Formats: C-alpha cells, structure tokens, sequence
C-alpha cells in the first residue's frame, strides 16, 4: 500500500507536485555537481482563495477593457 | 438471446405476464384510467417530484384529467413529467429510458468532426488505474468520476468548475 | 454499481451473503478490504532541459560559489517574499491569459512549501553547508523552527528550478505535468531576463 494517496487529503496549497515529496529520504544526498553540457479547513481555504482569484478577474477584466481603448 | 450486443442501455425485456396477460385496466401503459402508483415509490413511500416542474401532479380521482404521467428514470430513478420532456408515452421495451440529465454516449461538435463514443466500462482490475495529480488544464477529453490507456483521474468539483470557468473566461474574448 | 463491493471480505455485494439474517451488524470501524484476506488465506492454506536564453548566470555563479558561496552577510537584505509577491502584481496582470491565476499563485505557495525543506537534500555545498550548519545552531538556542525565508536570498532559487526538472522525471508521472513545469520554466526566465540587478 502506498502512503501519497492519503496524504493529501491534510496538505492544501501544493498541487502540481506531491509524488516527489514522498521519497524525500530514499534518496542520499550529495555533493555539488553540474553537467558540461549546461477536508472542511482545507475547503474553506480553498474557496477564499477560489473569491480571491475571481476578485483578481474581475479587475484584471477591468485592465483589458481599460488598455483596449 | 440470440447473440446480440446489450450494455448497460437496453432494458431487460419484459415477462408475458405484465405484456400479455396485464389485465385490461392497465394495458400496456398507464396513458388509461387512474394508476396513482406510479406516482409513489416503494422504496420510501414518498411521493415521486418531478425535475422540472416541482409537482407531484397525481391529481384527482374526480377530476382524473389534471393527473400529469411521471416516469422513474433506469438510471437514477428521478422523476419526470411525460409533459416537460418532449415525449408522447412511456419507455417500456428497447433501450432502457435514459432521463435527458445524463451525458450523452456520443456528442457531436462541428468545425470534420469528432464522435467520442465514450470510453466503455473497465471491471474493477488491475487495468482500472487511478491518478489524480494535476486539476487545472488537465486536457483529459471527458470521461471522469466526481470524488469528496482508460485512465480516469479523480475529478473534484473545485478542478471542474475551476476549468469550466477558466475555458469561459478564454472564450469571450472571441 | 458494480459487481463486487465491500468494506469487508468481499461475497459479489452489489450483509453477510449466504448467511441467515440473525448475523447482520452495521458498527463503524475501520474498514479494509484485503481481497477477502487473501480469499481466506488461500482456503485455510489449501485445507527537458532550460533553453538557451540567459544560461550565462549558472557558469557566473558555479566558479562564484567555490570561494565566495555568493554571499557573505548571514541577514540577507535580499529575500524572496517581495520578489514572489511582485509576480502577482506585474505579470499576472500582464501576461497570463483572460482567467484564473491559480497556475502562479499556487506554484508560489507550492514552491514557498518546497523551499522550506529543500535544505539538507541537494542544493548545498561544503560551506555553505557549514553556515546552514551554524545557523540551525544560532537558531536552536530559543527552540524555534528554523525559517529559511528571512536568511536565505534568490541567488540558488533560479539553481532550484535548473535543478528540479531532472528528479521531475524520477518519479511516475505524465508528460503534460513536465510540460506545464517546462511552459512555468520559461515564463520565469523571461521574466528574469531584463531583471538583470536582483539576484
């Protein structure tokens, strides 16, 4: 059985990328190198964030009709 | 019987007994005399509130004219008025009636153009595989499941109307 | 739905089947499929890379880090909350299409998240290890966490997003993910390209 599928039911914010934050201790780090070539809290989180970014909408839709002219 | 394809959409035909010998009250659908049955569920004994129209509209046993035909629906048993959906009579041998509230086998969008004849149903194996990983501009042509290869990722309502809004706003500019 | 669904031992639910009714209990507990229990133990055991547009500053700041670890001053007045910040109040405005800017805010959020525990795992070198190593040590003597964000500046940010796309592909995931990583890759590096003063 595999931990990630219940981890993010608790993590909020962090969408893009949650399988690599699992093994985080499976690998060892190391040295400097370069190549030569070169859920109710969470809810209500999430819908203040989702008002904010419809907020920003509108006055971004503003921008455009005001730059229009 | 004889070998033919039958998903999930046809209906299993129907025994002799309620085709021929149905009495003659009945007849083969309720369109005559009052039948206030079909219009209360055994399941809970409520009374079945049409979609549309919020009305039960059993009528009266004086004025049998004001009884409007509701239906069950083969899929998610919600009820409907033969009245608000165009349609003349009930769905009683053939394809199972689908209610039009359920997502369509095949759509059709035009510029040729493209069937997208759903994706089928995989039984619950190892071929059935999950994963949710990304919600927004996921481009992934439909064929979800709403949680609180064939691959179905797990949809949310929050991605769902995130994206819907998101194409929208794209789309108005036009 | 379906053929076989059941939080206990599964017997083709669509109760205990094959079973008189004087046996039927619904108490909430944990629930765990496990196939059966192994169908009953068997019977009773049987009976990709940055594009070339300003990659000068990794070969600027590779020989800079092996004596001078591009920064001396253990309070950096440089720091990253005001250069995160401003994305949502130059470009976003600006450059994201008509719509919602989930796709940078949450990455600021996410990436805010991964620098708060990048330290330890890549990303370090002897010395600099060395001044992590000290600062954990000045940072231990009132028992706080450790906050990277006030003592830490955006020189290894740009290292970061050069270094992440390679372990992006270490793990199970699909293509259009990298290319949503790779799309955010060159939106930032265009817009550091005339940001030449902060580092």
């Amino acid at each position: 059985k595999k931990i990630e599928s219940n981890f993010i039911k608790q993590n909020n914010n962090v969408k893009i990328f949650a399988k690599l934050l699992f093994n985080i201790d499976s690998h060892n780090p190391k040295q400097f190198q370069l190549p030569n070539y070169i859920t109710q809290i969470d809810e209500n989180s999430i819908k203040y964030d989702f008002f904010d970014k419809i907020y920003k909408s509108k006055m971004v839709q503003k921008r455009k009709l005001f730059q229009f002219q | 019987s004889r070998g033919q394809y039958s998903d999930e959409n046809d209906k299993i035909p129907l025994t002799d007994r309620q085709l021929f010998n149905t009495s003659y009250g009945q007849s083969i659908t309720k369109l005559d005399s009052y039948n206030p049955d079909t219009h209360i569920d055994s399941n809970s004994g409520k009374f079945l509130i049409c979609y549309k129209c919020n009305q039960t509209r059993l009528g009266s046993w004086s004025h049998p004219e004001n009884s409007r035909l509701i239906m069950t629906c083969d899929y998610c048993q919600t009820p409907w008025h033969l009245d608000c959906v165009p349609r003349a009579s009930f769905k009683n041998l053939g394809s199972k009636w689908k209610c039009p509230l359920h997502s369509p086998t095949k759509v059709y969008k035009k510029i040729n153009y493209k069937v997208w004849k759903k994706q089928r149903l995989i039984n619950k194996k190892n071929q059935l595989y999950y994963e949710p990983l990304q919600k927004i501009g996921y481009q992934n042509n439909g064929n979800i499941q709403i949680i609180p290869d064939f691959k179905i990722t797990q949809i949310d309502e929050n991605s769902i109307k995130y994206d819907f809004f998101d194409k929208i706003y794209k789309s108005k500019m036009v | 739905g379906g053929r076989c669904l059941a939080f206990h031992g599964p017997l083709m639910y669509e109760h205990y089947q094959g079973w008189k009714s004087s046996w039927d209990e619904w108490v909430g507990y944990d629930r765990i499929r496990a196939y059966n229990e192994e169908n009953i133990a068997m019977k009773k055991r049987l009976a990709l890379q940055i594009p070339i547009k300003l990659k000068s500053v990794l070969v600027d700041d590779w020989e800079y880090v092996t004596k001078d670890k591009k920064i001396c001053r253990l309070p950096a007045d440089v720091t990253v909350e005001m250069v995160l910040n401003k994305y949502e109040h130059e470009v976003s405005q600006e450059l994201e299409s008509p719509g919602s800017q989930s796709q940078l805010s949450e990455y600021c959020a996410g990436l805010k998240l991964y620098f708060d525990k990048c330290l330890g795992n890549m990303l370090l070198y002897r010395l600099e290890r060395l001044q992590y190593d000290e600062l954990l040590k000045k940072s231990s003597k009132d028992q706080k966490p450790l906050v990277p964000i006030r003592i830490y500046g955006a020189i290894h940010l740009l290292r970061l997003i050069s270094v992440l796309p390679e372990l992006i592909s270490s793990t199970t995931m699909d293509l259009q993910s990298c290319q949503l990583l790779i799309k955010q890759t060159e939106d930032f590096l265009v817009w550091l390209l005339m940001h030449v003063d902060e580092y």
